């Protein structure tokens, strides 16, 4: 989840 | 001037209220179930991304922080906010994951994972028990984001323990609210840090159940090395209120 949970912080 | 600010500020920057998109006028099967967490579990956790972003001290921690922390809590933040929602809405008497996704004790035994079911459980039954109230779970919810980092710690160490440091004494003026009495609000504190210090052995079993759950779908060294980190002790620092 690591990518999931790093693109949506940058949104 | 009856509720404090932080905490009012908390309360608003709650999410709202996530479906899980699951059909309940058809017989349950033990994969309709298990397709539908997963599809709210995701949405959830977008969720607990997207609340973290207006949480006083979070962003202004280092970015790798920022990840680490929900890395490492997601699974207790989601857990917690089950017990919650179960503990007002049902009287923590049936697990209320969603508006469209209740399960009662029958549905739970006939759920492919009943013994999850009780382990979720126990959360809102203390809940039930301790008569929690909003300000003192807004608090403790923070604190669950603020529970564990890595044995070498954080870029950002000190400005996070100043962070977590601020929300245990803002969960000691939501006690306050109702709480009185010194010897009193200071039991309580006890109470419900002792509470949250219980939650680094439940969440195990969750991402313990979480990795079985995944492994019987699919019948895979490398996805179990990267998730015994998280049902493992050793691997991560758990920060306990109490010894
Ligand atoms: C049958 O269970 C399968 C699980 O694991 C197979 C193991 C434990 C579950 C989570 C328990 C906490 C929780 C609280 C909620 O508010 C609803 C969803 C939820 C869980 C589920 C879940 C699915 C996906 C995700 C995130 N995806 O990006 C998060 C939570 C399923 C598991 C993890």
């Amino acid at each position: 989840l690591e990518d999931i949970i790093r693109k949506a912080l940058m949104g | 001037q009856l509720i404090p600010p932080l905490i009012n500020l908390l309360m608003s920057i709650e999410p709202d209220v996530i479906y899980a998109g699951h059909d309940n006028t058809k017989p349950d099967t033990s994969s309709s179930l298990l397709t539908s967490l997963n599809q709210l579990g995701e949405r959830q956790l977008l969720s607990v991304v997207k609340w973290s972003k207006s949480l006083p001290g979070f962003r202004n921690l280092h970015i790798d922080d920022q990840i680490t922390l929900i890395q490492y809590s997601w699974m207790s933040l989601m857990v917690f906010g089950l017990g919650w929602r179960s503990y007002k809405h049902v009287s923590g008497q049936m697990l209320y994951f969603a508006p469209d996704l209740i399960l009662n004790e029958q549905r739970m035994k006939e759920s492919s994972f009943y013994s999850l079911c009780l382990t979720m459980w126990q959360i809102p039954q203390e809940f039930v028990k301790l008569q929690v109230s909003q300000e003192e779970f807004l608090c403790m919810k923070v604190l669950l984001l603020l529970n564990t980092i890595p044995l070498e710690g954080l870029r950002s160490q000190t400005q996070f323990e100043e962070m977590r440091s601020s929300y245990i004494r803002e969960l000691i003026k939501a006690i306050g609210l109702r709480q009185k009495g010194v010897v009193s609000s200071s039991q309580r504190f006890y109470q419900l840090t002792k509470l949250l210090d219980n939650l680094h052995d439940l969440v195990k079993q969750l991402h313990l159940y979480c990795l079985n759950t995944f492994i019987q779908s699919r019948a895979m060294s490398e996805v179990i090395a990267a998730q015994l980190p998280k049902i493992l002790a050793g691997m991560v620092k758990p920060l306990l209120f109490h010894k």
